[PDB]
C-alpha cells in the first residue's frame, strides 16, 4: 500500500477533478502556525494558540483537460449568483496509501488559473482556499 | 326531542370501534350467533346528529354462513347497538362482505 | 394606459412575512374550494371562503395572528358523505328538492312531489332512480336506499347535495383513518410539511399519528381531556397522550390547552417556528402571542405542579405561567425528541436527497462511476451537506466513512448499488433552563 | 443473451391490447374459464426491455364468480401471456376489479 500518483483523487462541488499535471499537481498549506511562541526578554515562554486554521489548496491540472473547463464554468456561474448565496463546499481528497489525509472544510475558489501558451502544453494552477484544513489520521485517540 | 346542538354534543362521546356480523336477529345483549370474527370500524365526527362509518369495512366469512343482522362494539367490550343490514347473504364457499357505510342516525 | 406613479395608500396595519423551512396544511371538513389543498396568502382570503364559525377560519386566525407572518397556509378538504333521510310523514304532494354538485359543471336540481297515495319512503329510493339518469350526474355519484347516502365513485371526487325545507343533512366525513385523506391529499401536492386536522376523535386522532410517523412530516395535535393530568404512570391510562407515549410516536406534538375542543391552540405552536429555518431554533420556552395558559376546565386557574408532571409523563406539551408569562414549556415531541431535532433531521434528509439527486438525476459533473472517484464524489456531496448543518448551528461536527472500491461485492456493481455509506454527527444543545444554587449571604 | 437493443425492438410487436381473467390457470386450453369480457388494455412503448400499462383499467366480474388467472389476449386473438394474481377471491355478488397497472418484462 504504496503512494501511487494514479490513485489520488480530489472532488469539488460535486465535480470529478482529474488530468492532474506529471510534476507536483497538489500542494495544502494551512496559512498560519499552530502556535507562535513568545519569548520574554528574561527567558520564560508563553504560547499563543492561533484560532486560524484556514489553508490554501492548489491544484495543477494541464490546460486541455477537461476539469479546466468544469472549474472554469462553475467560477462563471458563481459570479452570477446573489450575494446571500453560498460558494463554497468541502473540498475531498481521497489516497488509498494515507499519504494525504486533509479535508477542505467550506473551500471556494481563491484564484483563476495563469495561461502560459508556450510550445510545448503548460499547466493551469487553480488555487482554492478553505475554512478550516483539517488534517486528520487513521490512528484514532489510543 | 333534542335539537340539533344537543343530538350532536351527545352522538361524540359513543364511539363504536367494532362491528360484528350475526346470523339471525340478535337478542337483547347477543352474545352467541356471531359469525364474523370482529373488526375494527372507524366511525366519524357527528353532524345534524347522526354518525356513519368513514371506511368500507371488509370482512371475511365462513363457509356455508349466512349473515343478516349486525351488532356494533364499542372498547370496553360492551355492545352498542344493533341492527339488520339491507339485504343478507349465504357464503357456500369463503369469501369476503363489504360493508359500504353504517350510519348511526337520530333524525327520527 | 397607467400613470407615470401609481401610488395607493391605506390605512391597514403591518405584517411583513418571513420565510422557513415548513408550510402548514389544515385539514378541514369543508365544502367549498377547488378540490382538495386550496391555499391562502393573507387572512383576507381565508375569509372570502369560509365564515367566522367556520373551523378553518378559527384556525386561520390563531396561526396567522402572531408577529412573523407564515408565508403561506394550505387548507385540504376531507371527501364527503351526504347523507338524506325524511324527517316526517310524506304528506300528500308535498316538494321535495335537492342539488347535486360534482367537479365544477354539476347543478342539476332534483323534484319529485310524487306521494298521491303513499310513500313511507319511495321519494328517496325514486330519487336513486333519478340520481343515476341524470346525463351530467350519472356517473361519479353512487347513491344508495337505506330504508339514501350520495357518496363519490370513480373519476370525480367531490361531491356536495344542498336543499331548503326537506333535509340534505349531515356531513359523515368519507376520509377514514388518515390513511384515506391522507393518500387522497397526496395525490394533489406534497409540498407541505406541518399537518393538523379540525377532527378530535380518539380513533382518528391515533390514525393520523401512526400514518404520519411512516412518511416525513409532524403532526400538531391538541387535547384537553381531564383524564391526563391525573395519571403519574403510563400504562394505567386511555388517554390520547399516554396513548401516543405508548406507541412511542416521535413525530406528533402534544399541546395541553383548555381551548383545545373550540379553538385550535396548535396553530399558533406551528407558527412559533415554522417562518424561522429548520433547526436554528428551539422550540422549548416560547412566548406565543394571544393564546392564554393552560387553565383548568374545573377550576379555571393555571395548572398546579402534580398536574404539570403527570402531562411530563404523558410528553405532551403544555403552556407553562412562569413569571405570569405565558409559556409554552417542554417543547418536545410524544416520542421523546425535541422537535427541533426533528424539523432538521428532516431538513437534512431533504438537502441531502437533493444534493444527491442532483449528481444522479441532473448528472451534475457526469455519472457517478464505481471506482474511487466515484465514491468520492459521493463523499463530497454528503460531507457537503452535513456541512450546512454545521453552519446552521444545528450539529457541531460530522463524520462520514465511505467503503473502500476494492472491498465492494460484485453482487453491488453488477446491480449498480452503493451501499454501506455512515454519517456521524455531533447535535449541539440548548439551554432551556438552569438551576442556580447560591451558596449563602453570609 | 438479448441486447437491451435487441429486447426493445423485439416488444414492440407483442402489442397485448384485450385482457380477460380466469378461475383456473389457463396454462393450455386458454379459450375455457373464460369469466369475464375481453376488456381493453393499453401497453406503452417498450423501454429498457419493458412495457407498462398506460393506464388503470376496470374488469366488470360478473356475480357469483372466482377470479384467480388472467391472460393477456392481443389482436388477432392469440393468448400470449397468461399470469396468476395475488390471491383467488369470490365475487359473491357483481363487482368490478381493478388492474392498477400490469407491465411485461424480459429483465430476467
Amino acid at each position: 500500500q504504496q503512494y501511487s500518483p494514479k490513485d489520488v483523487v480530489c472532488s469539488w462541488n460535486g465535480i470529478a477533478i482529474e488530468g492532474f499535471a506529471p510534476d507536483s499537481f497538489l500542494r495544502l498549506q494551512r496559512t498560519s502556525p499552530l502556535v507562535t511562541p513568545v519569548v520574554g526578554a528574561g527567558g520564560q515562554v508563553a504560547l499563543t494558540r492561533n484560532a486560524d486554521k484556514t489553508g490554501t489548496i492548489e491544484i495543477e491540472l494541464m490546460q486541455t483537460s477537461l476539469s479546466n473547463q468544469m472549474l472554469s464554468a462553475i467560477q462563471a456561474k458563481q459570479d452570477d449568483m446573489e450575494l446571500e448565496e453560498d460558494i463554497s463546499s468541502n473540498f475531498v481528497i481521497y489516497d488509498p496509501s494515507g499519504s494525504v489525509l486533509a479535508t477542505g472544510i467550506n473551500a471556494w475558489l481563491q484564484e483563476l488559473p495563469q495561461i502560459e501558451l508556450g510550445r510545448d502544453q503548460n499547466s493551469k494552477t487553480w488555487i482554492f482556499g478553505c475554512e478550516k484544513l483539517d488534517y486528520t489520521s487513521t490512528i484514532p485517540a489510543s | 326531542t333534542l335539537t340539533i346542538d344537543g343530538k350532536n354534543k351527545i352522538l361524540a362521546t359513543l364511539t363504536p370501534t367494532t362491528i360484528v356480523l350475526h346470523n339471525v336477529d340478535p337478542t337483547a345483549d347477543p352474545t352467541a350467533n356471531k359469525v364474523t370474527q370482529p373488526v375494527a370500524i372507524f366511525f366519524s365526527e357527528p353532524n345534524n346528529g347522526l354518525i356513519a362509518s368513514e371506511d368500507t369495512v371488509n370482512i371475511t366469512v365462513p363457509a356455508s354462513a349466512t349473515v343478516s343482522h349486525f351488532s356494533l362494539w364499542d372498547d370496553n367490550s360492551k355492545c352498542v347497538a344493533t341492527g339488520a343490514l339491507s339485504s343478507p347473504q349465504f357464503f357456500a364457499e369463503e369469501g369476503i362482505y363489504v360493508i359500504s357505510s353504517v350510519s348511526i342516525d337520530l333524525n327520527k | 394606459w397607467n400613470p407615470i406613479v401609481n401610488v395607493d395608500i391605506t390605512l391597514n396595519t403591518a405584517g411583513t412575512t418571513r420565510e422557513g423551512f415548513g408550510l402548514p396544511l389544515f385539514l378541514a371538513s369543508t365544502d367549498n374550494f377547488e378540490e382538495r389543498i386550496r391555499g391562502y396568502t393573507s387572512l383576507t382570503e381565508v375569509a372570502e371562503d369560509f365564515d367566522e364559525s367556520t373551523a378553518a377560519y378559527k384556525a386561520a386566525k390563531q396561526l396567522w395572528s402572531q408577529t412573523p407572518k407564515v408565508t403561506q397556509l394550505y387548507i385540504g378538504r376531507r371527501t364527503m358523505q351526504y347523507t338524506v333521510s325524511i324527517p316526517d310523514t310524506v304528506a300528500e304532494g308535498s316538494e321535495y328538492s335537492l342539488t347535486v354538485a360534482i367537479g365544477g359543471g354539476v347543478s342539476q336540481p332534483f323534484q319529485y312531489t310524487a306521494k298521491e297515495n303513499d310513500t313511507a319512503l319511495i321519494v328517496l329510493n325514486e330519487f336513486k332512480s333519478q340520481i343515476e339518469a341524470s346525463p351530467t350526474i350519472k356517473d361519479g355519484v353512487n347513491a344508495s336506499v337505506t330504508g339514501m347516502i350520495i357518496t363519490k365513485a370513480g373519476d370525480n371526487d367531490f361531491v356536495k347535495v344542498t336543499s331548503i325545507t326537506p333535509t340534505t343533512s349531515i356531513a359523515a366525513t368519507t376520509a377514514d383513518t388518515a390513511s384515506a385523506a391522507l393518500a387522497s391529499i397526496e395525490t394533489y401536492s406534497t409540498d407541505w410539511y406541518f399537518i393538523s386536522a379540525e377532527d378530535r376523535t380518539q380513533q382518528f386522532v391515533l390514525a393520523m399519528a401512526s400514518e404520519i410517523q411512516a412518511r416525513k412530516k409532524i403532526f400538531f395535535t391538541a387535547n384537553a381531556d381531564v383524564k391526563a393530568l391525573q395519571g403519574t404512570d403510563l400504562t394505567s391510562a386511555t388517554d390520547v397522550p399516554a396513548q401516543l407515549a405508548k406507541s412511542k410516536y416521535t413525530r406528533t406534538v402534544c399541546l395541553w390547552h383548555h381551548t383545545a375542543e373550540f379553538d385550535y391552540p396548535e396553530m399558533a405552536y406551528i407558527a412559533y417556528g415554522a417562518p424561522y429555518d429548520a433547526g436554528s431554533i428551539a422550540w422549548g420556552n416560547a412566548q406565543l402571542t394571544g393564546v392564554a395558559a393552560s387553565l383548568q376546565p374545573a377550576n379555571q386557574r393555571p395548572l398546579i405542579s402534580i398536574q404539570k408532571s403527570a402531562l411530563d409523563t404523558r410528553s405532551c406539551n403544555f403552556i407553562d405561567l412562569d413569571g405570569g408569562v405565558p409559556v409554552v414549556r417542554r417543547g418536545i415531541t410524544s416520542g421523546g425528541e425535541w422537535i427541533d431535532i426533528v424539523r432538521g433531521v428532516d431538513w437534512l434528509e431533504s438537502d441531502l436527497k437533493t444534493s444527491l439527486r442532483d449528481l444522479l438525476i441532473n448528472q451534475k459533473g457526469g455519472k457517478i462511476t464505481y471506482d474511487d472517484t466515484g465514491i468520492t464524489r459521493i463523499r463530497q456531496v454528503i460531507e457537503t451537506s452535513l456541512q450546512r448543518a454545521v453552519n446552521r448551528k444545528f450539529l457541531s461536527t460530522y463524520t462520514v466513512t465511505v467503503p473502500k472500491a476494492s472491498q465492494v461485492a460484485l453482487a453491488d456493481k453488477k446491480a449498480r448499488i452503493l451501499k454501506d455509506i455512515t454519517f456521524h454527527g455531533i447535535l449541539a444543545g440548548a439551554i432551556l433552563d438552569v438551576d442556580l444554587k447560591g451558596t449563602v449571604a453570609y
